[PDB]
Formats: C-alpha cells, structure tokens, sequence
C-alpha cells in the first residue's frame, strides 16, 4: 500500500499484529471491542495453505496495537491474542483479545459485495516504495475489475499495489462519512515495493462476512443464565416461529429458526397481534421490518396468574386468574365451564392449547395427555406443531437443544 | 499466481544485493536499511571484498539486521553506539561495544590481525 501517511481518526479502527519475535507479522482491523478481524495464513505455516490454521490458542505468542497509527509514540491500545476462530471456507480468522478496547470503535461491516469500477481505499502497515517498515500506517486506492466466488479482485489506480504487510489488512468502501469493510486483503503482485520490481498492480481479497463474525462475536449471548422471559414469534418474515429472550443486560435478543443469534416485566409473551407480518412482544411493542420493536402501548384502559398467546378466529391472549378461571381475549369468552386452571402454557399446532398439572403430566386441550412422563414439575414459561426453559434455564423443543454449546 | 502478503522480515531485495555488492543480508526487525554512501552516512563498513564498502541508515531505535560481510576491518559511528558481533575463522564469536561518533577496527586491523567475519549489526 503506497499512498499518503495518515494519522486521522478515520481509519483508528485499525490494528497492527506480530506474531513471536521475529516469525512473522501482518495486518488486520476491529470488528469489535475484543474481536479482530485477520487473514488466516498469517497463522499458517504455510501461508499459501491456510487450512491446518486450527480454531484455539495461537500456536506461538501473538500481540496486537490498536489505534497506533505513528509507531514512535505510546498512543494506542495494546493486547494480547487468546483465542483464533478460523473461516470454514476462506482465508479469514478472528482473533480474541484477552482485553477489550472500549475507546476505539470496530468498523461496519458491508451488506453486499461491490461491483467492478468501484473505487475502494485500503489501509495498512505494510511495506512502502521505498520502506521496508514504515512509521506511520498508509491509505492507498484501488478499484474493482472482478467479483468472484467468494472474493474481489482489484487493482490499483495510478500504482499503489497492494504489497507485504498488508495481508489481513482490509478494504473498505464508504458512503456520506460511513465506512464499511468490503474484504481482507490476501494476496498481490507486489508492485512498486521497495526492494523488489514488477509492473503489476492487482491483488485480491477475501470477501467481508456479515454472519462469520456476528455468530462468532455474539456467539456466547446465551447458553448461560438467562432469564424466564421467554417468548416465540417469527421476526425475521421467514415462515418460521422464532426464539426471543431476555439476558441479565435486561434487553431482549432475538434467535432465528433454521437456533441461530440475532443482531438486536415479568412475564413475556409474542406472536403477531395486529396481523402486520412481523411478530409483537400489560404494553404491546410492535414488530417492524428490521426485527427491531417499536415504543409500546397500553393495550387496555393484576388479579391474574398467568397470561399466553391464543389464536382466535385467525388473530389474542388467554389469562388465568387467580380464582382458577381461564378467560380468552380478543370482547372476552370464558375457555372452561369451570375453575379447573394448573400451569398455562402458549399454544401450538399439536393437530390446541398446552398445559402443566402439578403432578408433573402434560397435556392439551381441544384435556388428552401429550407426553408418556410425568417430567413436566420443573418446566416453566413453555412456548410453541412443535413446542420448557428446562432446569438448566437452556430452552428445550418437544427435548432437543436448540440452543448451542 | 500471486504470493501472500505477509511480512517475514527477510531483507527485501537481498537477492540483487549479493549479485551487485557482493553483501548478503538475512533477518533483521525491519529498521536498518541498505544505502548509498554520499553524504547520508550513518553506520558504514569497510571490508576487502564485494564492492569495498557500503552504508546502513537507521529508521529507528532498537534496530538491527543480522547481515554477513566477509573479511571486514573497519567501521564508522554516527550519533549512536554501535554493538558488533564477528566471529573467527574457528566458528568463536565476540562483541565489540563501539563508541559513537568514533572509528574502530576488527580483528584484521584490531589486536588479533584475524580475517573476521560479521555476523551481527545492532543498533543501540
């Protein structure tokens, strides 16, 4: 990368990394406060063939500087490398620092792959024209000629080809102030480098992963003590019934059926009231289009147990009071000629509505008994067709674990 | 097909320098680099083989670069200490601590008149 120096803070979301003494270094940037984004083969033992490049420790002793643009000052953040998650497919790892830097941002991620005759900035600590290790780090440009599968090829404007050193470094595109990461430069023809000559400028770069790093950033949001607020409800218009709940951050993360994790009171209970196509979370708190809930509202102008979803005439809620009656709401009606209610349960599509008695036996009413045992005693706030937060507080499906470990 | 761009600290260009000067260079941090001698001296060397001599500018503080220069006798300081290793004909090294702004001799100008060997340039 052969350009002008720079020491904005624009590009301060960039890291630096080395690995040993002397063994080799590369390139990379955050993608968030303890995550850094590299190439693989900068672990590798050979970097032309990054696939015994492992998930765990870092075989030698890795260290990364974030923020430290002008390596003769102390300005920056510097942390060590614990853990590396390797890309199944490409040459791409992200590394897991053992600290995190809460005073630099990551950068956005981009939603799709740019297309040939866009023109991309790189930046990076690699070697310059004249360089073997430059001071500052450098911003050069590029364009695209190609998209691959899985990949862009560019190449430089006016020189300024991608050189060594930058391995891991990334490519980005920006927009109105908003930088997004495109790709991770792997590999180039190493033009206009000091200490070495050939004409060509191109390079290519592996392409940026959206969902790589989210399911590997956020892939411990759950699996540990979380709450009984729990509740179903499709939030992300698939056609299938999705897994919402709430960790000890006090905020409500939404689980995809395929469970897969998302982006972003006492009782909790979803399910599409209004009809809208995207599913709700006594407040109602729209769903909208981007799985992202609305400001809520009353849903009427504290004598009840318990309260689940219902469908009615194709919509609805059932309440269990505190006198053993379970009354449905739209305009009400009365579920049961008398007061027989009993854990209550949501609903689903056993052919129906599914309960818990105290003596551990489940069923459903149209009651028929809906499981061999009589192992229900210890279930709480079961949600649905398929359908227990479990003694482990690990959400079961009747019991197959959807959620990871 | 192109190479990876990963930094394993082998002097760039080492190739062209061994066909050119006769030096050969191997591993160093990346902070010493070889240069013309006009003006610009900062560490220089003199020895009886290759192309006579040649000069190394210090981009930063610690440096060093592990080259090979056969037969040297000489050396020159500039604003810095100067630490060198050389080895004898019979594989034994030594270091000898040079004083900045000075000039010092090796083996074959020094105490032991040996044809020495460097092996090691660091930068203090």
């Amino acid at each position: 990368t052969v350009g002008d120096p720079t020491t904005d803070a624009k590009l301060d979301f960039t890291a630096r990394l080395t690995i040993g003494t002397d063994y080799r270094s590369c390139s990379g940037a955050l993608v968030d406060t303890q995550w850094v984004l590299t190439a693989a083969s900068c672990f590798a033992d050979d970097p032309n063939q990054p696939d015994t490049v492992a998930a765990g420790k870092p075989a030698q002793l890795t260290r990364a500087t974030v923020g430290r643009a002008d390596s003769n000052i102390a300005n920056g953040y510097v942390r060590e490398v614990v853990e590396l998650v390797p890309h199944p497919e490409r040459d791409m790892v992200l590394a897991r620092l053992d600290k995190a830097i809460p005073d630099i941002a990551p950068v956005r991620l981009a939603s799709d792959a740019p297309t040939a005759g866009t023109p991309l900035t790189a930046v990076g600590f690699g070697r310059t024209k004249d360089e073997w290790v430059p001071i500052q780090r450098h911003q050069g440009a590029f364009t695209v000629t190609s998209v691959t599968a899985g990949a862009v090829n560019v190449t430089g404007q006016g020189g300024d080809a991608i050189c060594a050193g930058d391995t891991g470094g990334p490519l980005l595109q920006d927009k109105n102030g908003t930088l997004h990461l495109v790709g991770v430069n792997n590999r180039s023809m190493q033009g206009g480098c000091y200490g070495s000559e050939t004409t060509s400028t191109d390079a290519i770069a592996a392409m940026s992963d959206a969902d790589f790093v989210t399911q590997t950033v956020n892939r411990d949001l759950g699996t540990g003590n979380l709450s009984d607020l729990v509740a179903s409800a499709d939030f992300n218009s698939d056609g299938r019934t999705d897994v919402a709940a709430v960790l000890e951050d006090g905020s409500l993360h939404a689980f995809y059926a395929k469970l897969e994790y998302g982006r972003e009171m006492v009782q909790i209970i979803g399910g599409d009231f209004n009809s809208d196509g995207n599913g709700d979370i006594l407040n109602l708190y729209t769903g909208t289009a981007t799985g992202i809930l609305n400001k809520s509202k009353p849903m009427w102008h504290k004598t009840i147990k318990q309260v689940t979803r219902f469908k009615f005439n194709g919509r609805g809620l059932v309440a269990q009071w505190g006198d053993g009656n379970l009354y449905g709401y739209y305009t009400k009606v009365k579920m049961w000629p008398d007061a027989t209610w009993t854990r209550l349960t949501g609903t689903a599509d056993i052919n129906d509505l599914t309960a818990v008695r105290d003596d551990g036996s489940l069923n459903w009413y149209a009651a028929r008994k809906l499981w061999p045992d009589n192992t229900w005693t210890p279930m709480k706030r079961i949600i649905g067709g398929d359908i227990a937060v479990g003694g482990q507080s690990t959400l079961l499906l009747y019991g197959i674990a959807m959620r990871p470990a | 097909e192109m190479p990876q761009a990963v930094e394993d600290f082998s002097y760039p260009g080492a190739a062209k320098i061994q066909a050119e000067t006769g030096a050969i260079l191997k591993r160093g941090n990346g902070h010493m680099l070889m240069t013309s001698c006009d003006g610009s001296e900062d560490i220089q060397v003199m020895s009886r083989t290759g192309q006579k001599d040649f000069c190394f500018n210090v981009m930063a503080k610690p440096a060093y670069l592990t080259l090979e220069v056969p037969q040297a006798y000489g050396i020159w300081t500039s604003a810095d200490p100067v630490k060198t290793t050389i080895k004898d004909t019979d594989g034994t090294a030594t270091v000898i601590n040079a004083p900045a702004n000075d000039f010092t001799g090796y083996g074959e100008a020094g105490s032991t008149g040996e044809p020495t060997t460097l092996i090691e340039l660091r930068v203090a």
